[PDB]
């Protein structure tokens, strides 16, 4: 049954369709007539079931690709690691992590930028990264610039094995449709084999290897005499003179009596007091453990040895009353298209994206990450935004499978067909809840604007006038702050220092993490997230269920998923296709994103920042302003707008002019994303007219005709446009404050 | 205006404005 | 050709929807389509889901005129198989739309008569300057 | 009217190639037929279309 | 061999060889006659 | 088994009422004598629009006329001394 | 109640009438360009101006004209 | 129980379904004995009953949340603006009902019961019909505010 | 302000009254048949 399959080169590696530049696609592999070739090429360039239509080789390039995907990625962390050990003051940095700023990045002096160089500390002069790198390498144990220059000669290596695999599974060694669809070996294999062993291996290393580097470096010795990695390998008295359970060798681990680990193997909940991250004896336990898990999680599913699941006997199983006939045909689906699978990866990564920012910055997992505002910040950030694009990627691809490989001939198993068939109920309800959503989260805030503004505060929602305290949120913090004495009792401590329960936490002077509090302010928030969301849901929703056809257009799938409109009829039919509902869904998705990353900014800088003093005063940066400015959207204007970005505009002649800069080129670039979101295909085709007119007078008439870009194009260009501006508009922003202010 | 009659004389022609505007609008349409 | 006369027939199986008909069909037109199949196949709705049409005779009343037209071009190119739809009044008024002389109106046909003909060529009407105080347009001429 | 081969610049005021140049390629010498000459030119228009009809008194410059 | 010369023909490639040349002439130029604002011939 | 029908043209357009109580009567006589005699001049809609609209006018005038000291703002006035303009005005 | 024209320049493609979802042009026998063939709008009452018929015809600038005008329940597309 | 998912009065091709929160023997009920569903009655009985029941709950989020909710005059304003709104929605009652009905009409409502009944339509979508509604509307809605202020704001029991 | 008890007259019944007839009047002629 499951088995090896492969075609014996099955495409001959040459130049010849190297040189036509259009051959994948036959309609456009003549030449370019007009100039909406050139655009279109690059469009459907990795339209990959477009081109064909047999699964084969749709599975052979899509296999390709994704080595080609590892091979740039490969490239990307030789990159950084080579960064880490050429350019950058790590070694200085390790001898005091609380006095040097970070950096791995210098620059050419050629016509005055040398000024970018700033003075980071350590007798070094760059700019100040804030990718986290040198606390992950801190971690790991990395403590010297040759550790460094090793591993990116590594990845080099490995880019280069991922491009040979990339071609020999193309065109040496392909395999063929049959073998791609054993989808049982292939979560056996992902959930054993990668997740499994990945979490073993990397629980060895941390056990072995990262422990006692870290152990020795918060007891302050030098990092110079630290032994090498491999002194705790071959010497096992060495490695026991910290952890002396490893006197006892490998004996606990096989007669059951593993208790006795408990030197390294921890439960510990809260922070190391004096790097302000995770113990990393509780890391590798989490590790050791999750491994297991995985492992034996990855017997399930059946093979060619007789015993397991068939995730089609499964899914038949699981049919009732309510809802027709099942999960009866959607093994079918999964397994004979690609889309109906990349829109379920897309919306669990993004989903898993926002989960990893949200506990990251609540439990820091590296040592002074906490202390360090700008990388905390960032990753936070960043991981959102990586999350909110996933999700409408996620929502976009489902529609394309709706569009083009649904089919009802075998979809009469009535679960997607029953919720195809009450999408007017259900677009409808999400339309109510959206409206009141917005209503009662938006209206509270221009209530309070108003009040405030009649001189009548006594009549606002604040939490000195009518209060709106969020019960349930107060409630599960107080029940997780006593975990480790009822529902956790071996837990020596909670999960999280956010939580109401403990106390403070410094790392020399600047403050980690403390017990958040929450009031009315957080409530009007929380609201206008949930409302941002379900309104990112409705419109993509509403995309993916009329992607088929509706009361408007009954023909729609006939059409396409991506086309412009159909006519200027029926009073108009402008923006129909799904396509057109993942362009609107994308600004929505660019709205709650920045809501959130402005909600955590503001938070943050006011209510857990700070840098206490002797005995015990804590001012944090704003001073605690948020739980008071933050329900008028004046206060959002003044105190978080204008009092913030007051960093960036004035740091022209410093060491962060660059954000100073892109401040305004993100400025002008979202400004320019206007001019296509808001014009049209027409008045500039016909303008063009006049200049074609002025070319020909001069006989400098190009050949390839100049049309104007498409009507899907204008939007593309114009969202692209917008999204680019806003987003490094905020990036400058952040950074220009937090690294300064920091 | 700082007298009280002048307010109703205001007040009376303008009804009468309105009046005019009326019939002219009537005529209008 | 005497227009086909409409029945009784029965109807496709379906387990219902939320894109049927409403108040339009009860105080302004409707619409009905019907069509002869060999066996029991299944077909996609134009109002989304899909049903089952019987073996012989089918009927479906729908909600516009441009749904059953979708459906027959559906049902003429991937199944092989002819149909007409009518037009059903408040007051029960049947009215023979589609195959009004059998023919489709892709192929030629006697006993047509050009309706919206005009001849000359587009690019010859007169300017809308001169037909001011004048309801003709530019191209009713 | 004119021959076979021929090129002949257009003078169709609403045509996409009005004042351009195109070679003849078969004009019908039926009796009613109201635009014969069938020309095709090296340059489509905004449909993509390079092939079009004209009578004879519509289009000549040799 | 002539096909890899009709690939590095193509507009992308000659483009980025052209803006690539281009830009380290100016820059050499400026890394040996900057702050160049009037020209003092 | 069919749902089409030329006669019974309600029973294949939905034109059913879901939910109809027939009940000619459901409280007491009394109660409806003393309910239609006290609120059955209502029923002219021409001589009761004219009504609505003259007794909110009167009310809302009556109101904003014989209002109370403590009860507006805008009616009890200042109270206090006014700042002076930034340039020296007044 | 849009006004579709079919000038005499179409060639008997046949296009705008296969095009068209709502049955609203038909051929007609006219001779004159090579197949006695035409268009012709006699249902007119029931373009919705989808213009999926002047997308068709492959004439020089149009051989069939929609011009948008009183709007009315058909033509608006609407259900409901 | 099998499946209690059906088509509107079995008929696939109307828009909707019986699911158990329409089609239902307690929900049937419930929505049948409500007096606008009630068809024989006359229509100002209901507009009574109906204008009772909105008057006398609206006093509540008057009186509660208002501007002089901290004052002696704590309910009367309160119950003086839900005046107000029933005498708005009044007026917005009685220009729909100009609007959408003529003096001539028979009726609009519907007829059948839900197995094809030959009943009657409700005297509802009649003109006078409406008017009668409206006027016992303002009826019910005035006399509601005005008990629903005497049981508060002047009798005991506080809640 | 010689009067000064016209503002408390007029605004009530140009704010609130005269749309609330105004909108009311245009509601009926627009919405009729004729
Ligand atoms: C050893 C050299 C070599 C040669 C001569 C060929 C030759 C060929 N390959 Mg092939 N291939 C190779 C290596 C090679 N391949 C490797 C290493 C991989 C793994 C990634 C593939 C994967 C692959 C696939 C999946 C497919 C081909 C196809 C083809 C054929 C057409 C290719 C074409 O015209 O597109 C030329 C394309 C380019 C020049 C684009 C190169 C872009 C690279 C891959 C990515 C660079 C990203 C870079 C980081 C830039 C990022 C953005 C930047 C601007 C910042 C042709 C026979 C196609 C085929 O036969 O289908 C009919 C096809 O579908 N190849
Ligand atoms: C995504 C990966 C990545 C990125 C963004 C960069 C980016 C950069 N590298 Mg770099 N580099 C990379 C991977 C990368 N490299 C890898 C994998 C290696 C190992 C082969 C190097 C080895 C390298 C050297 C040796 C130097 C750079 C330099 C530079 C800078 C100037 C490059 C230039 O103008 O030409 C620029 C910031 C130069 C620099 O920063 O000068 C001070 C420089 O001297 N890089
Ligand atoms: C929700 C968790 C869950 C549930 C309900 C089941 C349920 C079942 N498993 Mg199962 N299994 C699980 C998780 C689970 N498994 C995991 C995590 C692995 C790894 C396996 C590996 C596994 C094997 C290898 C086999 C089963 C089998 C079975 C079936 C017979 C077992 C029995 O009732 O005695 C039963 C339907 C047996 C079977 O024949 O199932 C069809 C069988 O041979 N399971
Ligand atoms: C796992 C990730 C993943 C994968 C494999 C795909 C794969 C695919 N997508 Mg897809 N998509 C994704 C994520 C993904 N997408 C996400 C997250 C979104 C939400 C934004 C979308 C939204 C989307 C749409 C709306 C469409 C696709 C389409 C496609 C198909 C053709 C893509 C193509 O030819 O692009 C070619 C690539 C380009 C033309 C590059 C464009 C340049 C980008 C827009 C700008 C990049 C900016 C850069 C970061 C920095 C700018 C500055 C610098 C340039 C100077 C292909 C199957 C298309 C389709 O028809 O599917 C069949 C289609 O219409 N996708
Ligand atoms: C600031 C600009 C702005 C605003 C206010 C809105 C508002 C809205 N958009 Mg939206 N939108 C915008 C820009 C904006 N959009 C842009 C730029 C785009 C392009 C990407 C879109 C794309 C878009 C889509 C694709 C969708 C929406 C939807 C919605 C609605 C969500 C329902 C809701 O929350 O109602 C709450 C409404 C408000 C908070 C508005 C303020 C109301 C005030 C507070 C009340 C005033 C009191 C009283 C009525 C005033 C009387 C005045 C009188 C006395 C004179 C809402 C009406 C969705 C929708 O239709 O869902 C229903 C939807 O699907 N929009
Ligand atoms: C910051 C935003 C921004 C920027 C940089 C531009 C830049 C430009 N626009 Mg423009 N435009 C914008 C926003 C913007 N637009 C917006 C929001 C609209 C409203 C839809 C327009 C509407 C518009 C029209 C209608 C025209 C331009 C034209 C131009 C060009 C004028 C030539 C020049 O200055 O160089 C230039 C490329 C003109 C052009 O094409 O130049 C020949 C032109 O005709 N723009
Ligand atoms: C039409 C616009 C325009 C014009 C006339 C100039 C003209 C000049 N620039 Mg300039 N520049 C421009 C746009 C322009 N720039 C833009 C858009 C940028 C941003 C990328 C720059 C960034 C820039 C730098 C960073 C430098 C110049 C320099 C110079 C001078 C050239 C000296 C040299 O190499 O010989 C000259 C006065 C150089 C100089 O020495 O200035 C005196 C120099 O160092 N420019
Ligand atoms: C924020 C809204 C709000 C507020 C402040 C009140 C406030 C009040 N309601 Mg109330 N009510 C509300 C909404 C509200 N209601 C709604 C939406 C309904 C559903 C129709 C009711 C139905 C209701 C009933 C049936 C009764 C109250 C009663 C009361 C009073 C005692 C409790 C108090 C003044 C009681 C009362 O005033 O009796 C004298 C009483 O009997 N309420
Ligand atoms: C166009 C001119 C104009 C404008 C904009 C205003 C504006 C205002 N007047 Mg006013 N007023 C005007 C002319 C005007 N007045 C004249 C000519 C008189 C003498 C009769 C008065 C006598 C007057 C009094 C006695 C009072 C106001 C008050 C007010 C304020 C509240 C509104 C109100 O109650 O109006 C009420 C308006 C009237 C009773 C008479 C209207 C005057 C003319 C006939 C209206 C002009 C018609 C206009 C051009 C058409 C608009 C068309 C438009 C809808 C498209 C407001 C600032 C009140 C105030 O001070 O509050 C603080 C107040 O008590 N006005
Ligand atoms: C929540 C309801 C819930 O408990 O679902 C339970 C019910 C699923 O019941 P069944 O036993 O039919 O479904 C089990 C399997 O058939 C697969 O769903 O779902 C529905 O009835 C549809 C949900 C619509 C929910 C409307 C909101």
């Amino acid at each position: 049954e499951v088995k090896i399959m492969v075609e014996k080169d099955p495409v001959k590696t040459s130049f010849e369709k190297w040189a036509k530049p259009g051959h994948f696609s036959r309609t456009l592999a003549k030449g370019p007539n007009t100039t909406t070739w050139i655009w279109n090429l690059h469009a459907d360039a990795h339209d990959f079931d477009s081109h064909t239509n047999d699964l084969e080789e749709i599975s052979r390039k899509v296999f390709s690709a994704h080595f080609g995907q590892l091979a740039v990625i490969f490239i990307w962390l030789s990159g950084m690691y080579f960064h880490g050990a050429r350019f950058s003051n790590y070694e200085a940095w390790l001898s005091d992590p609380t006095h040097i700023k970070p950096s791995a990045q210098v620059v050419w002096p050629i016509v005055g930028q040398k000024i970018l160089n700033g003075d980071v500390g350590g007798g070094f002069q760059g700019i100040q990264i804030t990718s986290g790198f040198f606390q992950l390498w801190r971690a790991s144990g990395i403590t010297s610039e040759l550790q460094l220059y090793t591993t990116a000669i590594g990845g080099l290596i490995f880019a280069a094995l991922m491009l040979f695999a990339g071609w020999f599974h193309y065109h040496k060694a392909a395999p063929k449709l049959a073998w791609f669809q054993n989808v049982e070996s292939m979560l056996n294999h992902h959930l054993a084999g990668l997740l499994g062993l990945g979490s073993l291996a990397w629980a060895g290393h941390q056990v072995h290897v990262s422990l006692p580097i870290n152990r020795l470096l918060d007891a302050g010795v030098d990092p110079k005499e630290i032994p090498l990695p491999h002194e705790f390998i071959l010497n096992r008295d060495l490695l026991a003179q910290l952890y002396p359970s490893f006197s006892k060798g490998l004996t606990p681990f096989f007669t059951l009596n593993w208790s006795e680990y408990s030197d390294f193997l921890t439960f510990r909940g809260g922070l190391n007091p004096v790097t302000g991250g995770l113990w990393l004896t509780d890391t590798a336990h989490h590790h050791l453990a999750i491994a297991v898990l995985f492992l034996v999680a990855g017997h399930m599913y059946r093979t060619n040895f007789g015993i397991g699941h068939s995730m089609k006997e499964i899914l038949e199983a699981h049919k009732g009353p309510f809802t027709g006939e099942g999960h009866k045909g959607l093994y079918e689906i999964l397994t004979t298209s690609w889309h109906a699978q990349l829109a379920i990866n897309l919306a669990m990564l993004g989903s898993l994206t926002i989960i990893v920012a949200h506990h990251m910055y609540a439990m820091p997992p590296y040592p002074y990450l906490a202390t360090d505002y700008a990388t905390q910040l960032s990753l936070f950030t960043h991981h959102m935004w990586i999350g909110g694009f996933l999700v409408v990627g996620a929502a976009a691809h489902a529609a394309i499978f709706m569009v083009r490989d649904y089919d009802p001939t075998t979809q009469y198993n009535n679960l997607l067909d029953r919720v195809l068939r009450h999408r007017d109920a259900i677009i409808s309800h999400l339309n109510w809840v959206c409206i009141f959503l917005g209503f009662h989260s938006f209206g509270l805030y221009i209530h309070n604007d108003t009040m405030s503004a009649l001189g009548r505060p006594q009549d606002m929602f604040s939490d000195t006038a009518i209060q709106l305290q969020p019960v349930f949120a107060q409630w599960i913090q107080n029940t997780h702050a006593l975990a480790p004495s009822l529902t956790a009792p071996n837990a020596t401590a909670s999960t999280s220092l956010t939580w109401g329960g403990g106390d403070l936490v410094a790392v020399g002077g600047k403050v980690a993490l403390l017990p958040i509090p929450l009031g009315t302010a957080d409530f009007l928030v929380h609201h206008i997230h949930a409302f941002t969301i379900h309104v990112t849901v409705l419109i993509l929703l509403k995309g993916v269920l009329f992607a088929r056809s509706s009361r408007l257009i009954p023909d729609k799938a006939n059409l396409g998923f991506r086309f412009p409109c159909d006519g200027p009829g029926r009073g108009g039919t402008c923006q129909v296709s799904a396509w057109d509902h993942v362009f609107l869904g994308l600004f929505w998705m660019y709205n709650a994103i920045s809501v959130v990353i402005f909600h955590f900014s503001w938070k943050m800088q006011s209510d857990v920042w700070g840098s206490i003093s002797d005995q015990g005063v804590v001012t944090h940066i704003t001073g605690g302003n948020f739980a008071q400015s933050s329900i008028t959207i004046n206060g959002w204007l003044r105190d978080f707008l204008w009092a913030q970005a007051s960093q960036v505009i004035q740091s022209y002649g410093s060491s962060l002019s660059a954000y100073g800069l892109l401040f305004l080129g993100a400025h002008f670039v979202w400004a320019f994303s206007l001019m296509f979101l808001f014009s049209g295909r027409g008045y500039w085709q016909e303008l063009i007219e006049s200049i074609v007119w002025a070319h020909n007078k001069l006989k400098v008439a190009p050949a390839i005709q100049p049309r104007a870009l498409s009507i899907v194009q204008g939007r593309a260009v114009g969202v692209a446009h917008y999204l680019l501006g806003g987003i490094a508009t905020t990036w400058a922003f952040f950074l220009a404050r937090i690294i300064s202010v920091g | 205006s700082i007298s009280d009659s002048q307010i109703i004389v205001a007040l009376v022609s303008a009804f009468i404005t309105g009046i005019l505007a009326l019939r002219l609008g009537k005529s209008l349409y | 050709t005497p227009p086909t006369l409409n029945a009784d027939t029965p109807a496709p199986i379906f387990g219902g929807s939320t894109g049927g008909l409403l108040r339009k069909a009860q105080v302004e037109e409707f619409y009905v389509i019907t069509w002869e199949s060999p066996k029991e196949q299944i077909f996609e709705m134009p109002t989304g889901g899909a049903a089952i049409m019987r073996s012989g005779p089918n009927l479906l009343k729908l909600a516009r005129k441009e749904q059953c037209l979708a459906l027959g071009a559906r049902l003429r190119t991937k199944f092989k198989i002819q149909y007409q739809f009518y037009r059903v009044f408040p007051n029960g008024e049947v009215q023979y739309l589609h195959p009004k002389d059998g023919v489709y109106p892709e192929k030629v046909n006697a006993g047509r008569s050009p309706v919206g003909v005009n001849n000359r060529s587009i690019g010859k009407n007169a300017n809308p300057a001169e037909l001011k105080f004048a309801h003709k347009q530019a191209y009713d001429l | 009217g004119p021959k076979r081969g021929s090129i002949v610049k257009v003078l169709r005021r609403e045509s996409y190639w009005f004042n351009d140049t195109g070679k003849v390629v078969a004009v019908d010498q039926a009796p009613g037929v109201r635009y014969p000459v069938v020309v095709r030119f090296d340059k489509v228009n905004y449909a993509g279309v390079s092939t079009n009809n004209y009578s004879p008194d519509e289009l000549e410059a040799a | 061999m002539q096909d890899v010369k009709t690939y590095l023909s193509t507009a992308p490639v000659l483009a980025t060889l052209w803006f690539g040349f281009l830009a380290g002439l100016l820059i050499e130029i400026n890394r040996f006659f900057p702050d160049a604002l009037v020209l003092p011939l | 088994s069919v749902y089409f029908d030329l006669g019974e043209i309600d029973n294949t357009t939905g034109n059913w009422d879901l939910y109809g109580n027939d009940d000619p009567n459901r409280y007491n006589g009394f109660q409806n004598k003393f309910f239609e005699t006290f609120a059955g001049a209502f029923t002219k809609r021409g001589l009761l629009l004219k009504f609505l609209v003259l007794g909110g006018a009167t009310t809302i005038g009556y109101l904003g006329s014989t209002s109370s000291p403590d009860l507006l703002a805008i009616k009890n006035g200042p109270k206090q001394v006014p700042v002076m303009g930034p340039r020296g005005r007044k | 109640a849009h006004s579709v024209k079919i000038y005499d320049t179409c060639i008997g493609c046949t296009q705008c009438v296969r095009a068209c979802p709502t049955d609203v042009l038909e051929m007609v026998p006219w001779d004159g360009c090579k197949a006695s063939q035409i268009a012709s709008a006699p249902r007119t009452e029931d373009c919705v101006g989808c213009k999926r018929c002047e997308s068709a015809c492959p004439t020089d600038f149009l051989s069939v004209r929609v011009y948008l005008g009183a709007e009315t329940t058909r033509s608006m597309g609407l259900a409901y | 129980k099998y499946q209690v998912i059906e088509p509107l009065n079995g008929d696939p091709f109307i828009g909707g379904f019986e699911t158990p929160v329409t089609s239902s023997p307690l929900i049937a009920w419930y929505l049948s004995n409500l007096p606008a569903y009630r068809t024989a009655v006359a229509p100002l009985l209901r507009g009574v009953e109906i204008g009772l029941a909105h008057g006398y709950l609206l006093v509540g989020p008057f009186v509660l949340t208002g501007p002089l909710r901290n004052s002696a005059v704590r309910g009367e304003a309160g119950s003086l603006a839900a005046a107000g709104l029933v005498t708005i929605l009044t007026m917005c009652l009685t220009i729909y009902g100009i609007a959408s009905f003529k003096e001539g009409e028979p009726s609009k409502a519907p007829s059948l019961t839900l197995t094809g009944r030959q009943k009657d339509a409700d005297k509802l979508q009649t003109a006078e019909g409406w008017a009668s509604f409206t006027g016992g509307w303002f009826f019910g809605g005035l006399s509601g505010v005005a008990w629903a202020y005497i049981l508060l704001y002047v009798l005991n029991l506080p809640y | 302000m010689t009067a000064s008890y016209l503002p408390s007259i007029f605004v009530p019944l140009i704010g609130l009254v005269f749309p609330a007839i105004t909108m009311a009047s245009l509601f009926i002629y627009i919405e009729q048949d004729e």
